[PDB]
């Protein structure tokens, strides 16, 4: 990594459900204000689990409520042994001047403060980028810092990837559909990535890009590895499972035609042979 | 002087007393409300357990202070 | 827009605790919609420690027979710190109260102790709407499919399965404590809108998607089932000489998991083995 800043999926998460909570309170969107805690180790930033911290927003001017993030403090730390205050979020568009007052007020707590944006108003396909968080930049005079972005990464637990999943679509629209779109965006990301490889490949054929001698060397070796397990035994396992699967459908059409059978006996008794 | 205290699931119910009551007197009261035994009962207030023996000096709230109700099993 | 599950109805949530429409009837709640911010909590709290137990709230509200589920907060542990960490609920800025606990289970299954059936007694009987969750973390991550636990115990002195993988030592706690509580079926909810557009972040893995390794993740899964299928269609077998329709049921759930695996499986072996060959 060039930055070091790893966010969690439980963040947006987090994020998301206090906007739209907020929201449905308050009848119109609401700017929020909050504050990522996480795991510091000199350079790594991780962000985690994040918490309210509501403050104030009068009017046009946030005013320090931080008293109430102090008391919060102590009770997070009950339950996080080993976490500790990183940054804040916040939801809109672009950094406002509002943003950097709030920053400033931040900056008193902690030395090494993030600025999270997440924009829930977006239309466009790639996630929100997250934090826009500074190394603050001073000038003669007023110091009039500004907001160098750098870029983040969604590193993530087993247990947040599991979770993850099954909010996602994953098993009206039938059990086959859902099932088979889930797979459909995997092979349609994994062509997109493998297209534009093969595009960058024939530019460098063509002459449009510099021949780069490693680039072509390790898309020969993806090409060579194209091929997985091709072996006898794979087949035999293979043909095991499809068969084991068949006899599991087999049982189980059984099933389903029993219980169409009974019920059609059912309504026969008391149409025919009335006792 | 008349204090409501609330449940975690947010039931309110209001019980009078006097400024020399006791914190027993209080369970006894919420017993006598719905039938809480007080060994199995736990007020809370400003976040601070309240201690089984002090009558209420430093809780003088004179407008209804709002307790905390949870339930807790016997010793633990 | 769908939604209409946020904006905390103070006049309704009243009425509704002040008709006690569950007195009446026992068997009054029946559905449990968790959110999906409570079971991201839940299951990193439950996987947070490991073979160790794990206990805290959830914050939610009921309406008609389904019991929402918004929120959730961990809890330090019995002590004092417990109960200290409770007064978070009336300390945020938050309308959906509290409406039940969840605790976790490291390898027992998904049933109610005896002291948990006890504890959740004693909750139904002085907190009318009360729920337990007793979610596993160890099945989940190994089978990759989160089990839910929402358990909700009888009265005292009333009289009117699923899980069954506890090889030798706790399934005798089981049995005892097995007509004690009814489980409740959890139909999750999401949002849309903003969460349903931030799940692209799942889109964004592609690879455990893409090799995924099931039939073999979750075989002992699908074994449990069967065996639970044969006893639930013997039992059907007895009363017919309707049971027999949930059997059927289960046998086509589990039927479709073991054909959607293979359909992955099938349509990874023509992705990457049926090419350069
Ligand atoms: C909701 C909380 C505050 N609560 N309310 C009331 C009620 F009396 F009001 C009562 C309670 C309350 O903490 N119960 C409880 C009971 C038992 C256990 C342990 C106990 O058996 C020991 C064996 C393991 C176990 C498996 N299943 C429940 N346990 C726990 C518990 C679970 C996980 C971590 C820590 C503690 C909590
Ligand atoms: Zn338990």
């Amino acid at each position: 990594g060039s930055v070091s800043v790893a966010l969690h999926p439980l963040v947006i998460l987090n994020i998301s459900d206090h906007w739209i909570r907020m929201r449905s309170q308050e009848g119109r969107p609401v700017q929020v204000i909050g504050a990522l805690i996480g795991k510091q180790e000199g350079r790594n930033i991780e962000v985690m689990n994040s918490f309210e911290l509501l403050s104030h927003t009068v009017e046009e001017k946030i005013i320090i409520d931080k008293e109430y993030y102090y008391t919060k403090e102590e009770q997070f730390k009950q339950v996080f042994k080993e976490l500790e205050f990183l940054g804040w979020y916040t939801t809109g568009g672009p950094p406002d001047p509002s943003d950097i007052h709030v920053h400033k007020q931040v900056c008193e707590i902690i030395e090494s403060p993030l600025f999270l944006k997440l924009n829930p108003m977006t239309k466009h396909t790639d996630l929100p980028v997250s934090v826009f968080e500074s190394v603050i930049d001073i000038i003669n005079g007023e110091a009039t810092m500004l907001f160098a972005e750098l870029t983040y990464t969604l590193a993530t637990e087993e247990a947040e990837r599991i979770g993850v999943d099954h909010v996602a679509r994953m098993t009206e629209n039938s059990t086959v559909a859902e099932h088979l779109i889930a797979q459909h965006s995997a092979i349609k990301m994994l062509h997109s990535r493998v297209k534009l490889i093969l595009e960058y490949v024939k530019a460098s054929e063509a002459g449009e890009v510099p021949f780069n001698h490693e680039i072509l060397r390790e898309a020969y070796a993806l090409c060579h590895c194209l091929p997985v397990l091709s072996t006898d035994k794979f087949k035999t396992d293979f043909y095991d499972q499809c068969n084991d699967v068949g006899l599991m459908a087999y049982l189980g059409t059984i099933t389903k035609t029993c219980n169409t059978m009974n019920q059609f006996v059912n309504k026969f008794n008391v149409l025919y042979d009335r006792q | 002087m008349l204090i409501k205290v609330k449940t975690l699931t947010g039931k309110e119910i209001e019980i009078d007393i006097e400024p020399t009551d006791k914190v027993e007197r209080i369970k006894e009261r919420v017993e006598e409300k719905e039938g809480i035994p007080p060994q199995q009962q736990r007020l809370i207030y400003s976040g601070k357990q309240m201690n089984d023996e002090k009558t209420a000096a430093d809780y003088k709230i004179l407008g209804g202070s709002v307790l905390h109700l949870v339930l807790a099993l016997r010793g633990g | 827009s769908i939604d209409e599950i946020y904006k905390y109805d103070k006049k309704q949530q009243q009425e509704i605790l002040a008709a006690k429409p569950w007195t009446k009837d026992h068997h009054y709640f029946k559905y449990c919609k968790i959110s999906a911010l409570a079971l991201l909590k839940m299951v990193m709290h439950a996987r947070s420690g490991g073979n160790l137990e794990v206990m805290g709230l959830m914050l939610g509200k009921v309406d008609g027979e389904t019991m929402i589920i918004m929120d959730s907060f961990a809890l330090p542990v019995a002590y004092e710190y417990m109960a200290a960490y409770i007064e978070n609920a009336k300390q945020v800025g938050r309308l959906e109260n509290a409406i039940g606990w969840y605790h976790s289970h490291p390898g027992y299954g998904c049933w109610l102790s005896g002291i948990d059936v006890s504890t959740q007694m004693l909750n139904q009987q002085f907190q009318e709407p009360f729920v337990a969750v007793v979610i596993d973390p160890t099945r989940t991550i190994s089978a990759g499919k989160v089990n839910l636990g929402a358990f909700r115990t009888y009265p005292k002195g009333y009289k009117p399965s699923e899980y069954q993988t506890i090889p030798l030592n706790k399934i005798e706690d089981f049995g005892v404590h097995c007509k004690q509580y009814y489980a409740l079926e959890v139909s999750y909810f999401k949002s849309s809108l903003d969460r349903k557009l931030l799940e692209l972040l799942w889109n964004k893995y592609w690879v455990n998607t893409l090799s995924s390794s099931s039939l073999l993740t979750n075989a002992d899964y699908t074994t449990g089932q069967v065996f639970d299928l044969s006893e639930k269609l013997e039992q059907s077998e007895a009363q017919l000489g309707d049971k027999l329709a949930k059997a059927t049921r289960d046998s086509c759930k589990t039927t479709i998991e073991a054909i959607h695996g293979l359909m992955s499986q099938v349509i990874k072996d023509k992705l990457f083995n049926q090419i350069n060959i």
